């Protein structure tokens, strides 16, 4: 066998203790470079002016930062949506005062991340598996290309992509709820019914199988040791599991059928997040959450207020305060 | 010792009236006539040792120097304050509704 | 700058080619079960 | 509260005459404003001038007088400046511009005193509401 | 206020060998506007990290 | 007379005058250096120059 | 001291990384 | 993988941990007015 | 008293970090056989 | 005869107009001409920052810097009077155009220098009888420099001047005394001073080339700290014209 | 920045008492019999 | 009125104004309380009294 043929065997080899594949020829080299860059950002960048205006925001721990308040800043308001990659500054220290590491971090990152799901697909292949472990993937993933990539294209600029810091992060969440009114819309809320039920349906099947585990352990020892990896056998019994379950809502809630049961499980919160993503997604052009600003009016005309508008004045005070010197005309159009 | 100018000049007749050397050229839309031909007028013609010198200004029409007149009264000067003149704020001092 | 740029142009082109040859080279085949699929 | 004939009766003219619009005619109005004005004005403001509102003094401080039917028949008209000073069909919605604003070319004479009185009548009913901008939302 | 009075342990060690200036564009020497290349102070510390 | 000179002629500076549990940079005992005073001259009231 | 703890902790999670990664005890079928 | 035939076991027995445990709580107890200072 | 700051987290290292080696030892002799 | 499509991202558009090498000749004064400055523009290629030395009787120097926010310095389309003086001066007076821009360069070691880069109301004169403008015309005068964000600015705890809180409002029971300078914002206005050296003249068109060297004060942050000594350098170019 | 003093002794015995725990009773847990 | 009286009439002793990790006594936050400054009686220009 020739060079290329062995290096092939190599690259797409089911024996490597992480799996390459050629997905992982892309994403091994931009994970890299992202995570790097990340950290080094993130311990030691100087300030960055993320609204364009003179204003550089600290996100590093040697400039002022905790964990809980660091992150690695978006790139400048003056780029908007410009590639501004390290060869286009002048300097690293124009690079770093106009946000080039996030650029640089996210686009790595986005592309890795890609080969990542695609490098699920290939592994899967390779072990004769089914395919779709990437699919349920793909939410996680649409999610992180909404916050990334999509709201900036939309909205003219990676100034507004979500930070990368856990403070910066809620500081996304909050704009985001004065401009879009996104707890309001039907997307986010199904989202919501997608992680809220996640975890309901993550505790329930893992307490109903625990509930049913086949007793081959002493109370000296960890019930765990039960089963043993590879075992042919089942290691609990879900017609028991089922009867319990059954019996606590009606029979015909529950369910027998233990594939039924894990595609429930993979489907409920992929497809809800996958809707949380589009929210993202499709706010990112200004479709926005339900109005219902005013609109209950009484006889004579005055308006009766609702809960909504209570959430309207929340919103007000978010959205006159954030970015205080940004804007010089009256409607904050993006 | 350390003073902010603007609340200090709150305290003047600034704080009172329209003042023809700093105020900000929105206030003149509080009075019948004044804009926005007038009030255009004065903050361009500005700054004015006394009120009446409103009056000097060239080009002004009978009508136009009746109306003033008339407003005189809900006029002053002060000294001129940098600080809300500068960076073209008496035409737009980033206030909206 | 210009040497970073040219560098990073390279690299890219290398990575890119490897992934494109790669999925070129029998990759159908390249599984435990049926390998003629062409 | 109700929409009664008192709120409904608004100042026709200078003069101190007064008109009673109907139901019907601040149902019109609402609709015809939000038809050919509320893009700019919604709520009594301004967008494209947020220093002039649609309060029912600021109106009355204009020249000539729009704090009644017939100033404000003849703003839709021929609309001036605040001061009458000029004319400013070229950029705002008029009869006489509907040429270049043609939302105004099925405007009847009869629409115009609907849109009117609901620009008079509205503040009675929002008071700072009207012309209060988000402040008052 | 020269490195010895601060503290510094290994920055005269890299001194000694040559490397006298940092990416930021200062020297030891109390210079402005250097370029000292890859190996500054900088570039020797991440050259031993790695 | 340079600042760098007469700053090495200063016992804050003579590394035998420390202490084994006295941490840290010499600035944190005698402070950062700012400024030399000038040479300070002693006379009596007769005008001898006095050491 | 503060960037030095958030720093160390970081770099001790990740070699842990390492270590539950190449060193976990290995799975073994019966 | 062929294990390595050189591994030993450890000991520590308990008159070597108290000694052990003695001396430096001692040696900390010695020092400990430096370190403060 | 104006005391090192950092005297508390070196006492407390100082004693910490060899009685847990010691610790670690003792008991992984006790748990071997015989 | 380029296009702003031919410009657009080149960064020419920060650069200002320069003259043949054969621009050496003079453009004529009639002392009873009155006359206009169409264009005037200044393109600054280095901005120097005067140290500040510790001992205070140290001879201070201005050292380089590095320009962090691109290609955004230049002052253009600048116009005014060109006055005939009695004396044979004539004196520019800078009445409008693009003629601030703010700039932050970078000192070694990293500390960041913000200034307003301005000829804000520049009043500048030549020599005494100047019968034409020659490569030996020279105009020195001076301008305002007023504070660099201007009075509605809201720091990152939001407060300001003309608008924001008057206090410290997440230390509610701090002693307000040491507080004060960052509480009470200050508006600067001071004074810059600028030389133009003549180096070109098209004496046809009227147009006029050379260098420039201005200085004048920093960013001072609305009174929190001291500005920073500023000079900047570069090129200038104006059109002279009848008027 | 003026943080509080006891935060870095506080985050120091956090992470070692408990990870010193975990680490004895591994490693006496290897040392008994195989 | 008695100081102590006063200071119950403070809000810096309300338990509801603290913080999870704002740690320690309450003189740690507005300070040791010395003494009571007196009760303020704000008017206008017009005489009224404000509240
Ligand atoms: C897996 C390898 C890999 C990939 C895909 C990337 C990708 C990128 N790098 Mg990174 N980088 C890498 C490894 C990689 N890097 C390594 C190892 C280093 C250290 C040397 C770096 C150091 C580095 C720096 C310092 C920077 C980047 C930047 C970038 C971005 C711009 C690159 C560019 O302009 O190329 C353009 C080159 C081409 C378009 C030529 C390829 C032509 C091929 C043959 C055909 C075209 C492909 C086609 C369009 C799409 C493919 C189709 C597909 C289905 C097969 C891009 C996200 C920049 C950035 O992030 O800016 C914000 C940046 O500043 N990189
Ligand atoms: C070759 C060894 C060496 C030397 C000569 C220096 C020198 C210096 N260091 Mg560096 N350093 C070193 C290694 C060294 N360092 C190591 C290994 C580290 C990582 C821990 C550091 C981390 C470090 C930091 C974070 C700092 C320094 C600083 C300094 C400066 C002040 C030193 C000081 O206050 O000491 C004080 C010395 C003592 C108090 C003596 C300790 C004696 C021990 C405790 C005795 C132990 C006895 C033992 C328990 C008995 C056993 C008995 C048994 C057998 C029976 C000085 C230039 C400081 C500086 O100014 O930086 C800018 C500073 O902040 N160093
Ligand atoms: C009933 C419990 C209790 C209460 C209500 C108090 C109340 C008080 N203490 Mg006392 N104290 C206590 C027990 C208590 N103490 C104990 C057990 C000790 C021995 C350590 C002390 C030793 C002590 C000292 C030395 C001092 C006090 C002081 C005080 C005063 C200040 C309180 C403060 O700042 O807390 C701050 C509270 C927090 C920061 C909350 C901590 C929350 C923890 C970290 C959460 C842990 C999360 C966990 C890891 C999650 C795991 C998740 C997992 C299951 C998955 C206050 C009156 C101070 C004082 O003013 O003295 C006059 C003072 O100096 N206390
Ligand atoms: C004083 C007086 C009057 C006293 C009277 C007392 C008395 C005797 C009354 C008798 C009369 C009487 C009963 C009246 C009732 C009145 C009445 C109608 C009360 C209603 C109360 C009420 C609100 C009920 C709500 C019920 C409710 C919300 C049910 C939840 C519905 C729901 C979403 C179910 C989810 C079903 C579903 C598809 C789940 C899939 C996800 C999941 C849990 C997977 C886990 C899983 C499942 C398995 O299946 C097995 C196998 C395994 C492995 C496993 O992982
Ligand atoms: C590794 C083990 C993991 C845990 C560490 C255990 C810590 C235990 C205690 C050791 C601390 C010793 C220093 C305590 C005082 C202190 O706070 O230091 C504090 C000092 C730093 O000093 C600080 O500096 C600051 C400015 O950066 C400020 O000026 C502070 O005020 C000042 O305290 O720490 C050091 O200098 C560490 C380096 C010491 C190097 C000494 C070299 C000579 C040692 C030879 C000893 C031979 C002994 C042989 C015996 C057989
Ligand atoms: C045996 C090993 C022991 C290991 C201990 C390791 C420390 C663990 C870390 C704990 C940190 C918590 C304190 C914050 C840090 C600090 O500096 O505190 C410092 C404070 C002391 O506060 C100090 O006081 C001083 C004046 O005396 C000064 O004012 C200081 O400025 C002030 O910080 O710590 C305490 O108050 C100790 C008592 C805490 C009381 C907690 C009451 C409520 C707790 C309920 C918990 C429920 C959790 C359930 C979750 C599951
Ligand atoms: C700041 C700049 C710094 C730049 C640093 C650049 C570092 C690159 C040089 C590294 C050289 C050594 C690496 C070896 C490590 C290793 O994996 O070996 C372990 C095994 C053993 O290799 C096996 O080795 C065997 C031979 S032998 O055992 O090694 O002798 C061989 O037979 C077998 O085929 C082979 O797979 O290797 C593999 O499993 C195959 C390759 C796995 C590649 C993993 C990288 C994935 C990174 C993803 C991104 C994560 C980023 C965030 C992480 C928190
Ligand atoms: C970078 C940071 C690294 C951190 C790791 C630091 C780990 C350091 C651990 C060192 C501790 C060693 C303790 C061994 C303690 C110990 O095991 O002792 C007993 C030990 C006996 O060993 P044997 O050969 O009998 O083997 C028994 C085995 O079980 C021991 O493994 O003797 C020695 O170890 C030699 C030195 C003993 C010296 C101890 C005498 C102490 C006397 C009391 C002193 C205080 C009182 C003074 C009064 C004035
Ligand atoms: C719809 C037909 C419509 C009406 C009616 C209307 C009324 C109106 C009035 C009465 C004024 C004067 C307000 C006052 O004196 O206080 C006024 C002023 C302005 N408007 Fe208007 N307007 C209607 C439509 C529109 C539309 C669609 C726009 C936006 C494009 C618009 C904007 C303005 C502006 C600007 C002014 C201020 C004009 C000035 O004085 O310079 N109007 N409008
Ligand atoms: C940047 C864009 C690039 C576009 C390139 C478009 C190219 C179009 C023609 C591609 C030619 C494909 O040529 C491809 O490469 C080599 C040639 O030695 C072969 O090489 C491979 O053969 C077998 C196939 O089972 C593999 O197991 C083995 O690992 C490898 O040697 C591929 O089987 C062949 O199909
Ligand atoms: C912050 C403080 C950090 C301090 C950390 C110090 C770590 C100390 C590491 C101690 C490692 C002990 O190493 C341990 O040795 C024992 C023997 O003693 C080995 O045990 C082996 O030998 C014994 C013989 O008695 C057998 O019973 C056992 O079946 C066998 O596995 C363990 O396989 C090994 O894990
Ligand atoms: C792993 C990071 C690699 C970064 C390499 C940056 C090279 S930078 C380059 O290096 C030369 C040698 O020092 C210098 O002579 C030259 O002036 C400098 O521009
Ligand atoms: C291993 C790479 C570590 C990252 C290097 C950090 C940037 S370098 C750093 O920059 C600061 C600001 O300019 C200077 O004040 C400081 O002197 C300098 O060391
Ligand atoms: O929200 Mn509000 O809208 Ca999207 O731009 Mn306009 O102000 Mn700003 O740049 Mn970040 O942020
Ligand atoms: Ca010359
Ligand atoms: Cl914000
Ligand atoms: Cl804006
Ligand atoms: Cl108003």
């Amino acid at each position: 066998a020739n060079l290329w043929e062995r290096f092939c065997n190599w690259v797409t080899s089911t024996d490597n203790r992480l799996y390459v594949g050629w997905f992982g020829v892309i994403m091994i080299p931009t994970l890299l470079a992202a995570t790097i860059c990340f950290v080094i950002a993130f311990i030691a960048a100087p300030p960055v002016d993320i609204d364009g205006i003179r204003e550089p925001v600290s996100g590093s721990l040697l400039y002022g930062n905790n964990i809980i308040t660091g992150a690695v800043v978006p790139s400048s308001n003056a780029i908007g949506l410009h590639f501004y990659p390290i060869w286009e500054a002048a300097s690293l220290d124009e690079w770093l005062y106009n946000g080039g590491p996030y650029q640089l971090i996210i686009f790595h990152f986005l592309l890795g991340a890609s080969c990542y799901m695609g490098r699920q697909w290939e592994l899967s292949y390779r072990l004769g598996m089914r395919p779709w472990i990437c699919v349920a993937y793909s939410a996680p993933l649409a999610s992180a290309f909404a916050v990334f990539l999509i709201y900036p294209i939309g909205q003219g600029s990676f100034s507004d992509g979500m930070p990368l810091g856990i403070s910066g992060t809620f500081n996304f969440m909050i704009v985001f709820q004065a401009e879009h009114n996104i707890l309001m819309h039907p997307f986010h809320q199904l989202g919501v019914a997608g992680v809220f039920g996640g975890a309901l349906f993550c505790a329930m099947h893992g307490s109903l199988v625990t509930s049913s585990l086949i007793r081959e352990t002493t109370e000296t020892e960890s019930a765990n040791y039960g089963y043993k990896f590879g075992q042919e056998e089942e290691t609990y019994n879900i017609v028991a599991a089922h009867g319990y379950f059954g019996r606590l809502i009606f029979q015909y809630a529950s369910f027998n059928n233990s594939r039924s049961l894990h595609f429930f499980l993979a489907a409920w919160p992929v497809v809800g997040v996958w809707f949380a993503a589009l929210g993202i997604s499709t706010m990112a052009f200004n479709l926005n959450g339900f109005n219902f600003n005013h609109s209950v009016i009484d006889a004579k005309g005055n308006v009766i207020n609702t809960w909504a508008d209570i959430i309207n004045r929340a919103n007000l005070g978010m959205e006159v305060m954030h970015e205080r010197n940004a804007h010089n005309f009256p409607l904050d159009l993006a | 010792e350390l003073v902010n100018v603007v609340d200090e000049k709150l305290g003047t007749a600034y704080g009172e009236k329209i003042d023809l050397n700093n105020t900000n050229i929105a206030a003149f839309i509080q009075y019948r006539g004044l804009y926005p031909t007038l009030a255009k007028l004065i903050v361009k013609n500005a700054p004015y040792e006394s009120v009446e010198d409103v009056l000097n200004i060239p080009g002004l029409t009978e009508r136009q120097k009746q109306i003033l007149r008339e407003n005189l009264e809900h006029f002053t000067v002060t000294e001129v304050e940098t600080a809300l003149v500068e960076g073209g704020d008496r035409y737009n001092n980033g206030l909206y509704k | 700058m210009e040497t970073l740029k040219i560098t990073v142009y390279i690299v890219v082109t290398f990575f890119v080619l490897l992934f494109v040859f790669g999925f070129l080279s029998g990759d159908p085949a390249r599984n435990p079960k049926r390998k003629d699929l062409e | 509260a109700e929409l009664t004939p008192e709120v409904l009766t608004v100042p026709l003219n200078s003069e101190g005459k007064t008109i009673t619009l109907t139901e019907k005619q601040y149902l019109e109005g609402k609709r015809l404003f939000q038809y050919a004005c509320a893009s700019c004005h919604v709520g009594g403001i301004t967008k494209t001038n947020p220093s002039l509102d649609l309060r029912t003094e600021t109106l009355a401080l204009a020249t000539p007088p729009r704090d009644n039917i017939e100033g404000l028949v003849d703003y839709m008209k021929n609309p001036t400046t605040y001061d009458g000073e000029q004319e400013i069909a070229e950029v705002h919605p008029s009869l006489r511009s509907a040429d270049i604003f043609p939302k105004m070319r099925n405007l009847t004479e009869k629409d115009l005193v609907a849109i009117a009185g609901h620009i008079l009548v509205e503040p009675k009913i929002l008071g700072d509401k009207w012309g209060g901008g988000k402040v008052y939302y | 206020n020269p490195m010895w009075r601060q503290g510094m342990f290994v920055l005269p060690f890299m001194a000694r060998l040559g490397v006298t200036g940092s990416w930021s564009g200062w020297s030891i020497t109390g210079e402005t506007g250097i370029d000292p290349g890859f190996w500054s102070f900088e570039g020797v510390a991440l050259a031993h990290i790695v | 007379i340079p600042e760098k000179l007469a700053f090495y002629d200063y016992i804050g500076n003579n590394p035998a005058k420390g202490g084994l549990f006295r941490t840290g940079p010499m600035n944190k005992g005698d402070g950062i250096a700012q400024a030399w005073k000038g040479h300070a001259v002693f006379r009596n009231k007769e005008g001898e120059e006095l050491f | 001291m503060e960037t030095i703890t958030y720093v160390f902790i970081f770099a001790c999670i990740i070699a842990l990384f390492f270590f539950a990664i190449f060193f976990r005890e290995p799975p073994r079928i019966t | 993988m062929e294990p390595n035939p050189n591994r030993q076991p450890v000991e520590l027995n308990r008159t070597s941990l108290y000694l052990g445990l003695l001396l430096i709580l001692v040696l900390a107890l010695l020092f400990s007015s430096y370190f403060f200072n | 008293m104006e005391v090192n700051q950092l005297g508390l987290i070196a006492t407390a290292l100082f004693v910490l970090v060899p009685s847990v080696f010691l610790i670690i030892l003792y008991v992984q002799t006790e748990s071997q056989q015989k | 005869t380029l296009t702003y499509d031919d410009i657009v991202g080149t960064g020419l558009a920060n650069k200002c107009p320069t003259l043949d090498d054969t621009a050496r000749g003079a453009y004529p004064i009639d002392s009873s001409q009155t006359y206009r400055i169409a264009r005037l523009c200044l393109q600054p290629t280095t901005f120097l920052v005067k140290e500040e030395p510790k001992n205070k009787r140290q001879e201070a120097e201005f050292v380089p810097t590095k320009l962090v926010t691109r290609e955004t310095t230049s002052l253009d389309q600048i116009q005014g009077e060109l006055k005939v003086n009695s004396d044979g001066s004539l004196t520019f007076v800078e009445e409008d155009g693009i003629d601030f821009q703010p700039v932050t360069v970078q000192m070694a070691g990293g500390e960041r220098i913000p200034l307003l880069f301005t000829v804000k109301n520049l009043v500048a004169s030549t020599q005494p009888n100047v019968t034409s403008i020659t490569t030996s015309t020279d105009f020195k005068g001076e301008f305002n420099v007023p504070s660099y964000r201007t009075a509605n600015f809201l720091d990152p705890k939001g407060r300001g001047l003309a608008s924001g809180y008057d206090s410290a409002i997440a230390l509610p029971q701090a002693k307000e005394e040491e507080l004060a300078r960052a509480n009470v914002k200050r508006f600067s206005l001071t004074k810059g001073q600028i030389s133009l050296n003549v180096a070109k003249v098209d004496g046809r068109t009227g147009e006029i080339a050379g260098t420039f060297e201005s200085e004048q004060l920093s960013d001072d942050d609305m009174g929190a700290h001291e500005p920073h000594e500023v000079k900047i350098q570069g090129v200038f170019y104006a059109s002279i014209e009848p008027a």
